[PDB]
């Protein structure tokens, strides 16, 4: 019965060049455990800028962000330990094998990587048995799969998605979406989407639409 | 550590060029320190096997002692008690069968000769084993040194003075060989020198006794010279060649600091890929090296022992990770949002 | 009431890892001077894929592109003299400046690059006098700009545009897609403009939804 | 070379450090080819300056000849006709005031010196002036030369044999100064060989006339194999470093090609920037290279002419070329697919 995440009136400035733009603006958001919650709006409106303060890959100008079981911890500790990554772009690295990719998760945090647990994960994004393809052997959506599961090997308990269906055609990105709910209901996640395809609001259980920077 | 071994596996292809630069350079720096110490000791192996502690020489005009130029007087070996004459002199030798030039040192008789040489001086002269068997010569043969008739007194092993062997003399016959009324050319100490020197007597330790050979000390400090631009183009090479290479990583990089890599992490893994592919480079040049030079050892003077192949190896791969850390130094800079793109 | 350009029945497979993919199934567009035609659709439907053909990026696995007043050519020169591209990201080489970055379309074009005309036209784009900025000085909507004025040096027929507004907040997401269409008709270019903001499609003469790879025609 | 150029002005720094790997290495070796060319007149000039044709040497156990185990006796020397007697030692020189080792050179009495030294060989000794400075030693002093004390007979220019110079005497004083009943060493020919030698016999070139100098074929040798790896080195520095250069502009590229840029433009651009990279390392590298030689050249020798100082520079510019097509060859392989996407 406590949020994950809480953004209370964060803002965010960026030198834009010469000058200065304000990207976010006064944003409020918060999340409970087992919530899909979606930022809708047009590309430039403040998306993925809400999305990197969420990942504390950038402190806001103003306002606090506070990921309760992370007080008390550096920006990059706190990525580590708590959060997952969907990135926009698979971001898969090229010399690592679809299991190897989870496993680098666990090296970096410092723990024996874990070859069974790699499969199972795997298998539950429907890649049962595809642990040993290289990043040759992957379509589209089965590196967006291999994306998802290493988000989901340290076990984070905030999941954030950087409109991952972006280059997948309208049948692959409804199983990401579906995948994506379903596991932030069976490991009770507190994940964060960004997309631009409405059809896909549907399976999230609230949604937050932004303009400019402000949230509504 | 994790990225950086696989990604030598994926990419052996890029690595081999580098780390075959790196070997070339390991090989060349391994067989220019055999070449240099092998030549300082076709220079230098007799004296130091003779190993004095201090060394008197006699000078004209006040210049540089120079051991082509100086004369020990029999007046100066009566001055300085507690050291002997050696007489140092090059010249033809002749036999019925084959001739050459030979380096003849001339000491007391009686002196023993290092263990290095063994033997003793013996009355005629000692000559070395490879120098009698080229002149067909035996022990008892009589031989033509320097103009002068003298009895081959027995084999020796060889020691070298100025890229020739050394031939052992007794004082007396060194002086009809080499046509001098001096005792000898230089005054060996063994102990301590307890008197001080004349205007024209210098005392010089036994490096400084080196640097009184005509060709040894600007010889070899021209190859000195030559092996340090060798260890620091190796370092430019690598610290060229791995600025390059980890920009070409950030962007694996920043997938991995996004994730929540700490800074340690990324910089050990990208330092741990230098090292390995340093290692190998050093490791195919040093052993490539060692083999052609005990191959060639035979031909040209190579001096090969553990220190002279893996002490510049070392040095080598040190020096690619002072280099490497330098190169490296970037990849905590490196923000994560690059990731974001 | 002659095209530029016409894609006819054409589709595109790319090799999706293992399998292949009919990225592109059958798109019929024409496109004539003075029209700006919008392509919408949801990200991943087939804009980019039919725009890439456009472009002559790359060839179809079957059916047919053509260009006027360019037949009979490969693939690479019918880019350089008859195509500009606003592509999705400003695409701006680090080491030149604003000006150069038109400049150097003209000298890989073969002709002394003219500073003149490389003036007037940053001027049209409203960056007059900041031809000597670098990128590291330049704003979004400022790079986009430059990408727009970089695509008319040519005087091209075909103008492309990949979600030339992706980065850019509603203010100048307008600006540009104005520009587009004011320089689209002051220079009777025949511009395809991929986009998935349905609110420009007002700026637009014609539009072509997309689904899955095929044109709603 | 409109984007190569550009690109060099406005990051100078990462281009500098591989530049100046380029021109250290040319810098060693052009101080390396300087070297080993003058100690090559360090060990022959002095020979080369007589100029023969053929050089007749005598060996025994019919050996490689050398110039330290070789005599003529007279009559074999009357066997070959038209033929000059060359006696060849080294010994030391005494005068009052000071001594040391040089070379002495000896020749048939009245015969004149080739034109590269001049003057003719007169009874007694022909000092290099050099050598009679140091030794302090005017025309009509004694100096004793090998254990015998002669006049010299005046003073000539300075020739070189084994790292020492050549003091040139008559062929009898020559004798006495070398305890030898022979008439020289070796027989220096300046007309075509018309006489056939005995099996301890052995006519060579003036090429391989110098292989019997113990020190010139082993060291020069040596310094031509150190210097056949530099310029190997050199090769593979461009190419290892090159590849991983080009493959850093891929998106720079694809970008160009994009816009319809021609495979030769892209290729021609990238190779104009390598060349323009080279030719910089390479021209600073040998400027300074020349300019330390020419201030060591006084106390190490040094022989520095301009085909000593270029011709390497040269060789090396045009393997940093074959080289960096060979690294280029992937600029015409990349797709403009690339410009579209991330
Ligand atoms: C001015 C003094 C000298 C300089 C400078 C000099 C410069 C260099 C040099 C520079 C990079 C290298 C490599 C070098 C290497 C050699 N060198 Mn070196 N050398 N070097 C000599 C004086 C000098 N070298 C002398 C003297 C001999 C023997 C002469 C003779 O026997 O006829 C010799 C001979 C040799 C030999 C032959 C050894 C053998 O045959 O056993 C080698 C190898
Ligand atoms: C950059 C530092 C490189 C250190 C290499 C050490 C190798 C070494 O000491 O081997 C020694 C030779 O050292 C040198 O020639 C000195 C070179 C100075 C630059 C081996 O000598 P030795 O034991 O055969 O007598």
């Amino acid at each position: 019965a406590a949020p994950v995440l809480s953004i209370t009136n964060a803002s965010v400035v960026y030198p834009d060049g010469i000058s200065t733009v304000t990207a976010l603006d006064s944003a409020n958001v918060e999340i409970f455990p087992g919530e899909l919650v979606a930022i809708v709006g047009e590309s430039g409106s403040g998306k993925s800028t809400l999305l990197s303060i969420a990942g504390f890959l950038q402190e806001p100008t103003s306002g606090t962000v506070t990921l309760h079981g992370a007080e008390g911890l550096d920006a990059t500790s706190t990525r580590r330990e708590h959060i997952g990554f969907v990135f926009q772009q698979p971001n898969l690295l090229g010399s690592l094998t679809a299991r190897e990719q989870l496993l680098i998760t666990d090296h970096l945090r410092g723990i024996k990587p874990r070859k069974d647990r790699a499969d199972e994960l795997l298998a539950r994004v429907g890649l049962k048995g595809l642990g040993g393809r290289r990043v040759a052997q992957l379509s589209g959506g089965q590196r967006q799969r291999v994306n998802i599961a290493r988000a989901l090997m340290g076990n984070p308990q905030l999941l954030l998605a950087d409109e991952p269906t972006s280059a997948l055609d309208a049948r692959l990105s409804k199983e990401i979406v579906e995948l994506l709910r379903d596991v932030t209901k069976e490991f009770a996640l507190a994940t964060l989407m960004v997309t631009h395809d409405r059809s896909q609001l549907a399976y999230a259980d609230r949604f937050v639409e932004m303009a400019d920077g402000k949230a509504l | 550590m994790f990225l950086g071994i696989r990604d030598i596996r994926a990419a052996a292809g890029r690595f081999a060029l580098i780390a075959s630069v790196v070997g070339l350079i390991t090989l060349l720096i391994v067989m220019l320190t055999g070449l240099t110490q092998g030549l300082g000791k076709q220079n230098t192996s007799a004296i130091e096997a003779l190993a004095p502690h201090s060394v008197v020489f006699t000078t004209a005009g006040g210049s540089s002692p120079e051991f082509t130029s100086s004369e020990i007087s029999e007046q100066q070996a009566e001055r300085w008690k507690d050291s002997t004459p050696l007489g140092v002199s090059q010249t033809r030798i002749e036999s019925d069968q084959n001739a050459n030039t030979t380096a003849v040192m001339g000491l007391p008789e009686g002196t023993p000769l290092p263990d290095s040489v063994g033997g003793f001086i013996e009355q005629g002269a000692l000559l070395p084993a490879e120098l009698a068997d080229f002149l067909h010569v035996r022990a008892g043969d009589h031989i033509t040194l320097g103009g002068a008739t003298v009895t081959v007194a027995g084999t020796v092993k060889t020691e070298n003075y100025s890229h020739t062997p050394v031939v052992w003399v007794d004082t007396a016959t060194w002086q009809l060989v080499s046509h001098t009324k001096a005792v000898g050319t230089v005054l060996l100490l063994n102990q301590e020198p307890t008197i001080q020197p004349q205007d024209n007597e210098v005392v010089t330790d036994l490096k400084g006794a080196f640097q009184a050979m005509p060709a040894y000390k600007s010889e070899r400090s021209s190859l000195l010279s030559m092996q340090a631009f060798l260890y620091i183009i190796s370092a430019l090479v690598t610290v060229a060649f791995l600025t390059v290479w980890t920009l070409q990583r950030t962007r694996d990089i920043a997938v991995l600091a996004a994730l929540g890599a700490s800074k340690r992490y990324l910089l050990i893994d990208a330092l741990g890929q230098a090292a390995i592919i340093l290692a190998a480079g050093v490791a195919l040049g040093a052993g490539i090296g060692a083999l052609l030079g005990w191959l060639i050892a035979g031909s040209v003077p190579f001096s090969l022992g553990w220190v002279s192949v893996l002490g510049p190896a070392l040095g080598i791969w040190l020096l690619g990770l002072i280099g490497a850390t330098i190169a490296v130094r970037n990849v905590t800079k490196v923000d994560p949002q690059i990731a974001l793109g």
